[PDB]
Parts: C-alpha cells; structure tokens; sequence
C-alpha cells in the first residue's frame, strides 16, 4: 500500500477495423511551465 | 525483470480497494506514463520496485527504468487511433482525425477529441505503422464541456 502496481490489459497495435470518432478542430491554447492547458 | 513490452494499468491500493489510477506503456525496458499519473511514485512489478528515471513536468511524461524510447512523432497529417484502456473496460481502439493546439508564443502539437475517463490517462497514440506517438491524459475542456487532449510526446 506504499507504491503502485502494474497489470497487463493490451499491447499497443493498430486495429484495421476500429471505430472511427472524435471531431476535427483547430484551438490556440496557452500552456504554462507546469504542462497545464487552457484557451 | 524486464517488463513485457505492452501497455499496463496503473493501480492503486487504498483501504477501499484498488482502482486503476492510470495506463502507460512499456517498450525497450522502460515504462512511460503521463507525469500527473504517478507524480515520481515508485511502481512495483512482482515484486520488482521501479523508480522514475526521468520527468519533465511541462511535457507531463516520466519514465521508469531508463530513458525515454518512445520515438513516434506525429507528421501532421496520419488519422491517429486510440489504445483507450479505460478503468474496468475492456482495451478498445479508436481512430480519429486528429485536432490541432496552437500554443501562444510556440508550436503546433496534435490533439484528440475523445472524452475518457480518469485512470484511462497514459493511453498510447499510435499511428498507421503501430509505432506509438504520444500519450493521452493532458488538454483542456471546451465550451461543450467535453475534453480534449493533446498527443504528448517528447
């Protein structure tokens, strides 16, 4: 209960036939030394 | 004592349980996971405890047992797919036109417009070929209040 445990659940391929979704956008964001993103 | 290359679930143990607090990805002997995943915490893989090797907080990205041999980047142009290991989910891939972050006072960086939970950060971006090209867990929210991440890569 000190630390984190590690599992297997997949290995990194390309699927052929995975679905498609998301939508394509343009955003101008800032980004801040501490990796932090806003519009 | 070399960890199987594949993508693994970060799990932590609290005294209600374990939940899966995140996913990275091994390759080359070193794993790769998003920086706000872990914060530094140390892993434990049967038994074998593994340390950050190296972090960049800006990048959000941090490596365990050597240095950082993810090496796909994005060209600009690639549909990109989604290796989403989402907590309690079975691992599920999906593809997307990538979005676009212009940075104030910088670069472009590609980003992705799927909403998935806590714990599914870390998730490998990958393009045509299988080769990883970022992470997924780092963005903003938009108007419509669903979240956006960025491709992160080194």
């Amino acid at each position: 209960m000190d630390g984190l445990e590690l599992r297997k659940l997949g290995e990194v391929s390309w699927e052929e036939e995975a679905e498609i979704s998301g939508s394509s956008a343009r955003y101008d964001v800032t980004l801040s030394e501490q990796g932090e993103f806003k519009l | 004592e070399y960890l199987e290359d594949g993508i693994y679930g970060i799990f932590q143990s609290t005294f209600l349980g374990a939940s899966q607090r995140g996913v990275g990805v091994a390759q080359g002997g070193v794993f790769h996971t998003m920086w706000h995943v872990t914060r530094g915490a140390f892993l434990v893989r049967n038994g074998k405890k593994l340390v950050p090797s190296w972090a960049s907080v800006k990048e959000d990205l941090v490596a365990y047992g050597g240095s950082w041999k993810l090496d796909g980047r994005w060209d600009g142009e690639e549909e990109v797919q989604l290796i989403a290991a989402a907590p309690g989910k079975n691992v599920v891939n999906v593809q997307t036109k990538p979005s676009l972050f212009k940075v104030k006072n910088g670069g472009e960086i590609g980003a992705v417009a799927l909403d998935y939970p806590s714990g599914t950060s870390g998730s490998p971006i990958v393009n045509r070929n299988g080769e990883v090209i970022g992470l997924y867990g780092n963005g903003i929210l938009v108007g419509d209040n669903s979240f956006v991440s960025a491709i992160s890569q080194t």
